[PDB]
Protein backbone atom coordinates (compact mmCIF):
# COMPACT_ATOMS: atom_id res chain seq x y z
CA UNK A 1 0.00 0.00 0.00
CA UNK A 2 1.33 3.36 -0.65
CA UNK A 3 2.59 5.64 2.48
CA UNK A 4 2.04 9.51 2.81
CA UNK A 5 5.63 9.60 2.80
CA UNK A 6 8.75 7.48 2.12
CA UNK A 7 12.42 8.20 1.91
CA UNK A 8 15.26 5.85 1.52
CA UNK A 9 18.37 4.38 2.58
CA UNK A 10 22.16 5.93 3.23
CA UNK A 11 25.23 4.23 3.15
CA UNK A 12 27.58 6.03 5.82
CA UNK A 13 29.57 5.20 8.81
CA UNK A 14 30.57 2.00 7.25
CA UNK A 15 27.20 1.28 8.52
CA UNK A 16 23.61 0.82 6.89
CA UNK A 17 21.40 3.74 8.53
CA UNK A 18 18.15 5.53 7.49
CA UNK A 19 17.93 9.26 8.19
CA UNK A 20 16.03 11.71 6.63
CA UNK A 21 14.01 15.12 7.26
CA UNK A 22 12.07 14.23 10.07
CA UNK A 23 8.96 11.90 11.58
CA UNK A 24 6.45 11.06 9.07
CA UNK A 25 5.12 14.02 7.12
CA UNK A 26 1.41 14.47 6.87
CA UNK B 1 8.78 -17.14 -10.20
CA UNK B 2 9.91 -19.43 -7.03
CA UNK B 3 11.70 -19.54 -3.05
CA UNK B 4 14.00 -16.05 -4.87
CA UNK B 5 13.41 -13.34 -1.78
CA UNK B 6 15.18 -10.25 -2.29
CA UNK B 7 15.92 -7.09 -0.29
CA UNK B 8 12.88 -5.69 1.64
CA UNK B 9 12.72 -2.05 1.51
CA UNK B 10 11.52 -0.62 4.94
CA UNK B 11 8.10 0.47 5.69
CA UNK B 12 5.93 2.60 7.56
CA UNK B 13 2.32 1.92 9.12
CA UNK B 14 -0.16 3.38 11.52
CA UNK B 15 1.11 6.99 11.23
CA UNK B 16 0.20 9.30 13.75
CA UNK B 17 0.55 12.91 15.04
CA UNK B 18 2.58 12.30 18.08
CA UNK B 19 2.71 8.42 17.36
CA UNK B 20 3.90 6.40 14.68
CA UNK B 21 4.19 2.29 13.99
CA UNK B 22 7.82 2.09 12.86
CA UNK B 23 7.92 -1.31 11.24
CA UNK B 24 11.28 -3.08 9.29
CA UNK B 25 11.99 -6.80 7.77
CA UNK B 26 15.28 -7.94 9.30
CA UNK B 27 17.18 -9.71 6.61
CA UNK B 28 17.66 -13.26 7.20
CA UNK B 29 21.01 -12.98 6.67
CA UNK B 30 20.97 -10.07 9.21
CA UNK B 31 21.87 -11.09 12.64
CA UNK B 32 19.20 -11.51 15.03
CA UNK B 33 19.90 -9.37 17.90
CA UNK B 34 17.85 -6.80 20.01
CA UNK B 35 17.43 -3.30 17.83
CA UNK B 36 17.87 -0.27 19.51
CA UNK B 37 15.45 3.18 18.26
CA UNK B 38 17.02 6.57 18.73
CA UNK B 39 14.93 9.90 18.72
CA UNK B 40 15.86 13.38 18.97
CA UNK B 41 13.56 16.24 19.86
CA UNK B 42 14.48 19.75 18.86
CA UNK B 43 10.86 21.53 20.46
CA UNK B 44 12.79 20.36 23.39
CA UNK B 45 15.53 20.97 26.29
CA UNK B 46 16.16 17.54 26.35
CA UNK B 47 15.81 14.44 24.01
CA UNK B 48 13.04 11.38 23.93
CA UNK B 49 14.55 8.49 25.83
CA UNK B 50 15.44 5.65 23.65
CA UNK B 51 14.16 2.05 23.71
CA UNK B 52 15.37 -1.85 23.41
CA UNK B 53 12.88 -4.31 21.22
CA UNK B 54 14.08 -7.63 20.72
CA UNK B 55 14.55 -8.26 17.26
CA UNK B 56 11.59 -10.77 16.66
CA UNK B 57 9.75 -7.46 16.92
CA UNK B 58 10.65 -6.54 13.85
CA UNK B 59 8.07 -3.48 14.77
CA UNK B 60 7.89 -0.72 17.47
CA UNK B 61 5.94 2.05 18.54
CA UNK B 62 6.80 5.30 20.06
CA UNK B 63 4.61 7.97 21.27
CA UNK B 64 4.82 10.78 22.96
CA UNK B 65 6.31 13.28 20.57
CA UNK B 66 4.39 16.64 20.13
CA UNK B 67 3.19 18.28 16.66
CA UNK B 68 4.38 21.48 14.63
CA UNK B 69 7.76 20.48 16.38
CA UNK B 70 10.94 19.18 14.23
CA UNK B 71 11.59 15.59 15.55
CA UNK B 72 15.25 14.15 14.81
CA UNK B 73 15.09 10.32 14.58
CA UNK B 74 17.32 7.79 13.92
CA UNK B 75 17.06 4.25 12.76
CA UNK B 76 20.42 2.52 13.58
CA UNK B 77 20.68 -1.18 12.10
CA UNK B 78 23.21 -3.49 14.56
CA UNK B 79 24.49 -6.36 13.01
CA UNK B 80 27.16 -9.55 13.16
CA UNK B 81 26.44 -10.42 10.11
CA UNK B 82 27.07 -13.76 8.44
CA UNK B 83 29.93 -15.71 7.95
CA UNK B 84 32.70 -13.90 6.07
CA UNK B 85 35.60 -15.31 3.62
CA UNK B 86 33.33 -17.24 1.71
CA UNK B 87 34.74 -17.66 -2.12
CA UNK B 88 37.59 -15.62 -3.36
CA UNK B 89 41.32 -16.37 -5.17
CA UNK B 90 43.86 -17.73 -2.77
CA UNK B 91 47.45 -16.57 -3.66
CA UNK B 92 49.79 -19.52 -4.69
CA UNK B 93 52.71 -19.51 -7.17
Amino acid sequence: SSSPIQGSWTWENGKWTWKGIIRLEQ
Amino acid sequence: GSEVPQLTDLSFVDITDSSIGLRWTPLNSSTIIGYRITVVAAGEGIPIFEDFVDSSVGYYTVTGLEPGIDYDISVITLINGGESAPTTLTQQT
